Order: structure tokens, then sequence, then C-alpha cells
């Protein structure tokens, strides 16, 4: 899986200026949210160029979603359940863009109810 | 001595219509909701709510 | 022809608004994030609540697209208010633009958002700048026109067009390459520095970017204008 | 820690499993019984329309109807025979005719003053072009007693009881007491109208998000939701068995918000292709209720009709071909999702917002605002406030069977509460606004339990 | 012969643009309606000086009011016939006819 997702953040992240996202590689490589998180903590690493600036979240047991803006301080150290990369921003602001995304078989959770046309 | 009011208001001050409601609104800055004959005759009837009977005592 | 002024005007309004906004040219209070500005924008540019500013503006975007056929290079001049000596210089390079009177909207925004963003990495890495010390000119390169003769006729207006073409002819001055730029003292002599970005490659629209910066002086210039150190 | 500590702590032990994506687990089943069985009270016609008329008709059919309800009750409870601590209770009629020292109950409508608020009168004065000084007409400390009335009189009415709750104008209940020295009437004993019959009550949950005032300013607004979306898919939170417990997701309205008197069909159309991009990215993994809110394109009556078959992107018309409703279904602004045998009953939340911006020198917190959706339930009515509420008719707010959850949207504060209310059992559900303190709610059927998760930037 | 101003054109609507004809129709419509509740809201406010009650009863006296020297009754007249007109019917027509799909 390696040198194929690297280059495809290389490529959006310095040919055309865009933050990207993790859904970005579920959309792109088909793969599960644990692979892609995986991926950006191999992509954190080994890189000369911090022309970046990583976004991390934090997960708390009462599924708090924080975004850590300060990366100093961070409160109820102990509490937290999960941590990874959410994005790699280029700059300070993160303004995302959303677009339409053919999530034909990225799905990780299907819904029971199908759909049917005509 | 008697006086008609909008008379003696039509003398001293110059306004437009010279109505109760009209000279309250243009003199005292209050203004008054002005309501038909026949509600009035509808509201001060018997056995209406106590609401009409306030409304234009 | 319509769909292509169209964007051309966004962009050039999202180009001046971030311009106006990173290099601290008005008060970020003023600036408000918003997306619509009668335009749909391709980001959340931050554009001004001022009505003269935005009139100013828009009619500067107008005049410039009413002679964008002659005009090859639009440039934001950065001047000091004290002393008229330019320290920045930011140019929307046109090189060709692909003027045809026959792409969707989606690719062209998208390249437009690849712009801005990468103008907004370039402005951020730049040091800060005080308040009420700066100034924006507005200065273009053109291949073949005259401009401010056209009153040589006395002509009487009669429409709303023939008006506003007759005030944006003679609403420029003749001006030198390289004129607000230090004379070379050469004590230490300034070396502009050339920066270069991504521009917008769409089907109709063909864009380059790039700026400058002085980076350099020999005393009397950047004085107090970049906040002392940060 | 440091931050990289805690990612190497954290990510670099992935666990990398239940992640094949070939064959992702379904979804719990939650299907609505009133998708089909139409036949939906509130729901209008807008050939009808409204003609600005015929409002004392149905105020007189509220009031025939709750009089009814109270009368009953009270023969259930204060039945002939039954004797109080002083002397038999008698069952007086009109409101005036109780002279004498002689426990009584009666049966009228109560009267209070029900100020209007400062920033509400200057709201509406500015956008009026001739307006009065609405504050002098307002003028003295106003009305700071409760005051019964029956269409025969009206009477004091004094006692600790009846001080300690908060009343608004247009409902019913049965007084209690002894005359008082003067010509004030003692609250002792309370009555209200009788309950309603309740539908009999692993299952699944649902997550009510509320308030997203989606935008052309604010782009911290779309980040939540984009956030929301993201952990609604169980990505986020990589718990793919405690993710697919939510069945549905209901949006219970606000979802753009704009000012009316100012705004052109281009940012709104921005805004709702956003919404529509929002809900094509969601809707493949999760079912989507849409709901009409107050600041919304949709009608100001609070029998707001949905929303549209339009006013979505291109991408929606498989989703919006009419026999597909199941994962995206639009309702009215009142309605009672049967999700699973389970009927709540979910506003947006207009009539909360109408009495609390009224002043009332009798009784904006939020035990304050239970004990107003305590009352509300108590009255058998959902908008108290007729003329603020709704406008005609084309009387669906009187309750006809009382749900199991109440869901109101379009709140300052979030708060949560079980009742008992003539022997059956109601929840109560104040879902906040996910624009400011974006936080949501996680109601889990099999044990009638909410849990919040707040979501930061 | 047409809803909007196409010169000229059933649903009197030569280009379809359902996304945009039903978003400023309901436009219109909101505006008309916050119009009109803040009117109805003015009167109330108004009327409550005689009626000294903010509830049901008094609204009706409020719309009872017909004063000749008060613009807001004007405007509650106009917003009214507005609302009545013929025009608002086709435009509840014309929603219904893009709706119809
Ligand atoms: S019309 Fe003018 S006066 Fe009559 S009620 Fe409305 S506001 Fe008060």
């Amino acid at each position: 899986m390696d040198q194929k997702a690297s280059y495809f953040i290389n490529e959006k992240l310095f040919t055309e200026v865009k933050p990207v996202l993790f859904t970005d590689l579920i959309h792109h490589l088909k793969i599960g949210p644990s692979m892609a998180k995986k991926l950006m903590f191999d992509y954190y690493k080994q890189t000369t160029n911090a022309k970046y600036n990583c976004v991390v979240i934090c997960c708390y047991k009462d599924q708090t979603i924080k975004i850590i803006h300060d990366l100093s301080n961070i409160p109820q150290q102990d509490s937290i359940i999960d941590c990874f990369i959410y994005a790699f921003n280029p700059m300070d602001s993160f303004i995302p863009y959303y677009d339409i995304i053919d999530q034909k078989d990225c799905l990780t959770i299907k819904n029971s109810y199908e759909l049917k046309v005509s | 001595h008697m006086i008609n009011i909008w008379r003696a208001l039509r003398s001293d001050v110059n306004l437009t219509q010279y109505t109760i409601e009209s000279a309250a609104f243009n003199i005292l800055h209050k203004r008054l909701p002005h309501f038909s004959f026949e509600s009035l005759t509808n509201m001060w009837n018997a056995k209406k709510s106590t609401t009409e009977l306030k409304t234009v005592l | 022809n319509r769909w292509v002024e169209k964007w051309l005007r966004v962009y050039l309004k999202c180009y001046i608004n971030l311009i106006l906004f990173y290099r601290n040219v008005y008060p970020p209070q003023s600036f408000d994030y918003t997306t619509y500005q009668s335009f749909n924008l391709p980001q959340f540019v931050p554009i001004n609540r001022h009505p003269a500013l935005i009139d100013y503006i828009e009619e500067l975007i107008l005049d410039v697209l009413s002679k964008l056929t002659h005009v090859y290079r639009f440039s934001i001049c950065i001047i000091n208010k004290k002393n008229d000596l330019c320290i920045e210089k930011y140019v929307l390079d046109f090189s060709e633009l692909q003027h045809v009177d026959k792409i969707t909207e989606t690719e062209v925004f998208d390249e437009f958002r690849s712009s801005l963003n990468s103008l907004i990495m370039h402005l951020e890495k730049l040091p800060k700048v005080n308040d009420d010390t700066i100034t924006f000119e507005a200065v273009i390169n053109a291949i073949e026109l005259e401009l401010g003769h056209k009153l040589d006729r006395n002509r009487r207006v009669d429409s709303l067009e023939e008006k506003a073409e007759i005030e944006r002819d003679s609403n420029w001055v003749k001006c030198q390459e390289d004129e607000n730029l230090p004379d070379n003292n050469g004590f230490q002599p300034p070396k502009i520095k050339l920066t270069s970005l991504v521009g917008s490659d769409v089907g109709p629209l063909i864009i380059h970017q790039f700026s400058e910066k002085l980076i350099s002086g020999d005393d009397k210039i950047l004085n107090g204008v970049y906040s002392q150190y940060e | 820690l440091h931050m990289d500590a805690l990612l190497t702590k954290f990510n670099e032990d992935r666990s990398l499993q239940d992640e094949n994506l070939s064959q992702p687990r379904t979804r719990v089943r939650i299907v609505d019984d009133n998708l089909y069985n139409k036949s939906n009270p509130f729901q209008l016609c807008y050939k009808k329309r409204d003609y600005g008329s015929q409002y004392y008709h149905i105020y007189q059919y509220r009031l025939k109807t709750f009089r009814e309800r109270v009368l009953k009750e009270c023969d259930k409870r204060w039945d002939a025979g039954f004797t109080l601590n002083g002397q038999l209770v008698l069952k007086k009629d009109k409101v005036l005719d109780i002279q004498g020292n002689q426990p009584c109950w009666c049966v009228g409508s109560i009267y209070c003053e029900m100020k209007y608020k400062p920033n509400v009168l200057d709201e509406v004065i500015n956008d009026t072009y001739g307006a009065p000084d609405l504050t002098k007409s307002y003028t003295e400390g106003g009305s700071d007693e409760i005051m019964l009335e029956d269409e025969s009189g009206r009477v004091l009415l004094v006692g600790d009881f009846i001080r300690s709750t908060p009343f608004i104008t247009g409902v019913v209940v049965g007084i209690l007491g002894m005359e008082a020295e003067a010509g004030t009437f003692q609250v002792l004993d309370i009555c209200y109208p009788t309950p309603l019959p309740q539908n009999p009550f692993t299952r699944g949950k649902i997550a009510l998000v509320s308030g997203l005032n989606l935008n052309n300013t604010s782009p911290d607004r779309l980040l939540r939701l984009e956030i929301l979306r993201e952990f609604l898919m169980g990505r986020i939170n990589n718990k793919i068995d405690d993710i697919s417990l939510i069945g549905r997701l209901l949006i219970c309205g606000n979802s753009v918000d704009f000012d009316i008197k100012s705004v052109n069909k281009d940012e709104l159309m921005i805004s709702l292709t956003e919404f529509s991009k929002f809900l094509h990215n969601i809707l493949p993994s999760i079912s989507v209720d849409i709901m009409p809110g107050t600041n919304d394109p949709s009608d100001k009556s609070l029998p707001q009709q949905p929303f549209h078959k339009s006013l979505f992107d291109k991408s929606l018309e498989s989703y919006f071909n009419g026999s597909n409703k199941e994962i995206l279904n639009l309702v009215t602004n009142p309605y009672e999702f049967s999700y699973n045998g389970v009927d709540v009953l979910a506003v947006s939340g207009k009539n909360i917002n109408d009495i609390c911006k009224y002043v009332i020198p009798s009784n904006d917190d939020i035990e304050h605002r239970l004990d107003l959706m305590e009352c509300t339930m108590k009255w058998q009515n959902i908008a108290p406030t007729a003329p603020d509420t709704l406008w005609c008719y084309p009387d669906p707010f009187v309750l006809d069977k009382w749900p199991h959850v109440y869901i109101v949207a379009n709140q300052p504060y979030f708060g949560t509460r079980v009742v008992e209310i003539g022997g059956k059992n109601i929840k109560i559900i104040s879902v906040p606004e996910f624009s400011s303190t974006g936080m949501i709610i996680l109601l889990d059927l099999e044990t009638l339990e909410a849990e919040t998760v707040k979501i930061d930037i | 012969c047409g809803e909007e101003l196409k010169i000229c054109s059933l649903c009197d609507d030569c280009l379809e643009k359902r996304s945009t004809t039903t978003l400023s129709f309901l436009i219109k419509k909101l505006k008309r309606q916050k119009e009109y509740q803040t009117l109805k809201t003015v009167c109330r406010t108004c009327s409550y000086r005689y009626t000294s009650d903010a509830g049901i009863e008094n609204d009706h006296i409020a719309s009872k009011c017909n004063s000749y020297d008060c613009p807001v009754f004007y405007s509650r007249v106009k917003a009214e016939r507005y609302l009545r007109d013929n025009q608002s019917v086709q435009r509840e027509e014309a929603l219904i006819s893009l709706n119809d799909w």
C-alpha cells in the first residue's frame, strides 16, 4: 500500500494546494479507516520538509470530539481513547471544501435499506 | 361655558384630520386604536367575555 | 465571453480582497469571512463590508476586464503611505487567457480555489504589517492602447455605457516599469525577491501568478512597517 | 505528554482489524410505521390556504374540548359526596357563585399579563414603518397575580400552590379551595385534563441533530457538520458495532439560517446545494429524516409543511423518485415518528421560543425550560400561545395520544427528564442547536436513554 | 402573460429553472408572511392598551381596529390584499406544478 498513498498525498498537498482528509484516501484506495490512519502516521514521519500543519483530533471517553489547537496542554490526558491525524493543512487556515464523492463500494457501514430506481 | 374642543384644536394647531386619534398621536404622541360602532355594539352586548367589556371601558 | 468574464471578475475580486486582508492594508475587523458577494466565490474569501471600498473594487475589476484584450499583465502594487516606495508587488500574469468568442463551473472553481490557496500559503508566511502605515495601488501592463486621449473630441455622453467607457479611458495615467522601486543607491543595494505560485489552468482560462518582495534596504526603507521582528 | 507521544502511543498500535470494506456490516433496521400510514393530523393542503380569519372558531373548539376534559377529570376525582378537611366540597358552576366559607371547586381559564420582551418590541417597531411607542402603550407594574375566568366573571386567586407554577392564558384548570376574606379565591388543590391513552412501549439508537444553520458566512458550521458525517459513518470513532446501532438520523430543522428581509436566491441556493452535498455524502451510510425549521424557507406558521421536492442538487433525483422514501423522508414540523413501535413527537421549537419571548410576572434557564415543557404537556396542548405559533387552519395541536418521547429543537440548553402524569411515562428531550455548542443526542430505544456527543471545532 | 418578467410564454413560465423559481417564490412568500406577522404583533401590542391581555380574544380585537389615521392599518390592509390576491393563488399553483415531479 506504500509508495502509492504517499504519492497521492504528496500530489494533493503540493501539486495542487488543497488540504487532504482520510476520507479522500477511503475514496481513492477503497481501504478501511484504520489503514488510512496508519498511512497518515507513516507519512507523518520520514519527512524533512515541514511544509504542512498537521491536524489531530481527540476522541474522549464521552465521545467528546475536539480539534487540537494549542498542541501543548490537552485537557484530560487519561480520558482520550483515540488519537490520529485528522488532516494535513499546508497553511494555518483549514476551510475545507466538500463535493460529491461516488461511494460505490468504500462504505464500512451499509444501511439495511437498499436503493431502487424506477 | 362649553367649548367645542375639536374646534379649539383646529384653531390652535394646524392638523390635517382633526380626529381624536390623530390629534392624540400628533400632540400627546399616543396612538389610540379606533373601532367601528358596529364593533362597539357587538362587544357591549350581554353574555360576552370580560375581555370585551374591559376593552370598551 | 459570457461565463469567462464572470469567472475572471470573481477571481480578481477574491485576489484583491485576499491581498488587502492579508497585507493589513485595511483593518481585519472590517473584513469578514463570507462566500456570497453577489457572486459564488470559490472559497470563504474575506470581503470587506465598506460600501465605498466595495464600489471602488468593483469599478477597478470592471475597468480591468473591459480592456483585458489589450492587457497581458495585471499587478497590485503595495506602497508605503509615508514615502512613495513600492515594498511589495503581486502580479497576476495573463499570459494567454485563451481569448475566444465561442468547461463547466466545477473545474474552473477548483482551479480558482487552488490558486487562492497557494496565494494564502504565500501570504501567511509573510511578516505582519503595521496598522495605518501601508497603501495599495493598481498597475497594469498593456501591449497596444492609449489612455486619457479619448477626451480630445469633446464627446457628449448619451448613454451609461459610453459615459463609463469615457470615464475608464481617462482613469489611467502612463507610468514606467520599475518606477517606485529604490533607485539603486549602491550602499548595500536592495535585491528584489521573486516567488512563484501556481495558477489556474482551465480550458478557457490560463493564468500565471508570482509575487515580488524587497526583502532588503539601505535605511529609510521598510522602516516601522513590518512590526519590528514579528 | 507531547502530541508526538500521544500519536505514537495511539496510532502506532492500530488494530487494523474489522475493516475489510468488502462486506460492510448492516446498519440496524429502524422502520417508520407512519411513513406510509398517512392520515397526518398536521398535514395541510396549500390549495385551501389561509383566509386570514377563522380564529375564534378554533379558540371556541379548544376551550370546549379542554373544559370537557377537565370536567371529566374533576368528576372522576372530585366525585359527589367527597368531603374535604373543612367541609364537603361544593361543585360550583359559576365563578361568581362562591359566596361563603365552604370548600368548593370550579373550572375556568387562567388570565395573566404576559408582557412582551423589550427586544421583541424593538425588533417589531423597526420593521413596521410607523409603529407607535409600544413601551409607552404598555405603560404600572402590570398584573402580578393569576386570575381565573370562565365566561361569567373574574376572581382573584391566592395561595402558594398556584404561585409556584407557570401559567399561560388559554388553558383551563380545576381550582379548588376556600373563599378568602376579600373577593379572592384561595388555591389548595389543582386539576388538569384527564390523561390520554398511551401506546404500549436489541432495537437501536437514533441520532438527533438540530440548528445546523448553514449559511455563506460561518465556515466552522460546515466543518462541524462534516465531522458529524464522518463520525456517523464510523470513520472517526472506528467502533463499528457501536456506530452501526444508529439506525436513523433525524434532523429537527434549522438547516439553513438567513434573514428573509434581505436575502437573494443565489446564496440560499448555495446553502441548499451544500446541504444536498452533505445529504448525498451521508444518505448511503445512514437514513436521514428532514424536518422544517423556524428560519428555514418554510411556512412561518407552526404546522410547517415539508421543505419541498425541489431545492436539492440533481444528484438526489434517485432519492426523490417517490418510491424510495424510507431512507430520505421529509415530514411536517409536528410529527409522530413510530420508530420501531415507539411513537415520538418532534417539533422545531417555535412554540417554546414563543412562550419564552413573553414576560410573565407570576412564575431563561434549563430548569425553567423543562418546567415549561412540563406545563405544556400537562395542559394537553402543543402551542399554548395560539396567535404567536400558528395562524388559522386549512385543531391538530390538541393532543389525542400521548407520545413516548418529546423532542424539541432550537434550544440554548439541553436537558432530559422522565415524568409520570396519570400513570403514563413520557420522556422530554430538548436537543440543542448545532451552530453553537454543537452537541448531538443519541436516543437508545431499548433502554429509553439519551447520551450526548460533543463536537468541538 | 407570465409569472416572471421571458417577455411572453398553464403555469405561465417558459424556462423551468425549478431550483431557482421555487426558491424565489419561497423567498417572496416568506417575506410577505414575516411582514404580516410583524404587523399583527404590532397591532396586538397596540390593542393591549384596551384589552389588557396578550392571549386569545385580543388578537381578534386588534384585527377589529380600522383607524384611518395610523399607517399600520393601511400596511396590514395591503398585506391582507396581497395574501388574498389572485397573484398569490397563481404562485401557489406554480409551486404545486413544479413540485408535482
Ligand atoms: S392599526 Fe395602528 S392603531 Fe389600530 S391597532 Fe394596529 S397599530 Fe394600533
